[PDB]
């Protein structure tokens, strides 16, 4: 799955 | 239930809850602080976002586990329980969207605050879209509109390395790839964002450079997965 | 609120909640199952224990963080929030103890079930003792009595390698070291338990051997820390 | 801190 902002 | 607590006490307790990893409590304290009606500072906006990101993150992880189990089974229990978790997730998203609409966005005049809240609006519509079926179309358009307004302001008012601008572009690219079935748009946005930030790193202090390159790494990681 | 759901459905949903890491839900489903009034199977006892161990474990970790912050500060916020978490922890412990007293322990005739529930009674009084101040003395005696009755039954009815017997002895040793200020008793119990189990490993299948040696490693680790 | 049962 794509990485979103931390 | 937080209406009787002082604003400053709610913020202090949100910081304690964060240290204790009590994210439901943290979100309740920050909802209480927002409902005092005053604008939030940068630190306070981050406390709000961290709290709800962690709450909804746990719900999303659980929904994905249950949805996977349900798909392989295709009694009513798996569906019923997935639906329960889905309803709770939708309720948290509706709570956040309600805080943004009443009245954080309309009172945010500065670009830093308005972009932050519009990005949040895009993110919480995106989480609704992950579980929607319709209805899905309307939710996707609401997410896209919020992210696009945030992008327009950020490109006019912030440098390409600004961490809020970078995190907005990152999340909008994820929206395009995972939600909107627009993988080429996702790749184009991530590439342009990365390259424009690279060319602006020379303007940054050592500390700002670390902030910006941290988010650029996530853009790079996605581009590697997507190509 | 679980009174309208079938027992079998509550158990199935507890298993799903475990996979989804939704431990509060898991505990609610298992409380509902206990309240149907039928005895629990070994698998079901384990679901009950896993659920509440995870719920109270998060509360204990948070209380320790907050208590540490409070001690270093010595406004009312840290104390108030530590007290809130403490009250919630005590309420969970009281819920578990109430299930054991109404009526799991009295209906448990077999050694495997009675020892399991008496160990749980010791554990949840131990968690109460961690936060008590008195009152503390009475709680400590309740924990000790439950653990000792469980030990007496386990030594008469189970082999030294039985995992329930081993986990009971492990937790009673922790009680002695951390709660009762009896470190020599803790070391003696852990050593005797370890040695008696070692001498019984030859009787076990490959799978049982793995179960028993796993818990023996925890006894060994504590002995290393304590000596 | 001492280790209890998993
Ligand atoms: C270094 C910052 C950074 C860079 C890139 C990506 C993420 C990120 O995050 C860090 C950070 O520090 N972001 C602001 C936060 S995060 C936070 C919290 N309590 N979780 C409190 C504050 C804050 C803001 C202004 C003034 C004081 C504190
Ligand atoms: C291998 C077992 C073991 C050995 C040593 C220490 C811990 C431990 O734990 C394992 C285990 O398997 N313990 C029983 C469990 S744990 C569980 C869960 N759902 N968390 C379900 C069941 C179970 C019991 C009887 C019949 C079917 C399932
Ligand atoms: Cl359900
Ligand atoms: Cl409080
Ligand atoms: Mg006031
Ligand atoms: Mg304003
Ligand atoms: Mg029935
Ligand atoms: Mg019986």
């Amino acid at each position: 799955r794509s990485l979103s902002e931390r | 239930a937080m209406g009787s607590m002082e604003r400053a006490s709610l913020i202090q307790k949100a910081k304690l809850a964060e240290q204790a990893e009590r994210y439901e409590d943290m979100a309740a304290f920050m909802k209480g602080a927002v409902e005092k009606g005053e604008e939030l500072s940068c630190e306070e906006r981050n406390l709000l976002s961290v709290a709800y990101k962690n709450v909804v993150g746990g719900q999303r992880a659980a929904w994905r586990v249950l949805s996977s189990i349900e798909q392989k089974s295709n009694g009513p229990e798996v569906r019923e329980y997935r639906e329960k978790v889905e309803t709770e997730l939708q309720g948290v998203c509706d709570t956040v969207l309600g805080l943004l609409d009443s009245h954080l966005i309309k009172e945010a005049g500065d670009a830093e605050s308005r972009v932050f809240y519009l990005k949040m609006k895009g993110d919480y519509y995106r989480y609704l879209a992950e579980v929607a079926t319709g209805d899905k179309k309307r939710i996707i358009d609401s997410a896209r509109s919020a992210y696009q307004e945030a992008m327009d302001i950020s490109k006019k008012e912030m440098p390409p390395t600004n961490p809020i601008r970078l995190g907005l572009a990152l999340n909008f690219s994820v929206f395009h790839y995972e939600i909107a079935n627009s993988p080429e748009e996702a790749i184009s946005l991530a590439k342009t964002t990365f390259d424009e930030a690279m060319a602006d790193l020379h303007t940054l202090s050592e500390d700002s450079y670390k902030d910006s390159t941290l988010i650029m790494q996530l853009l790079r990681d996605n581009l590697t997965l997507w190509t």
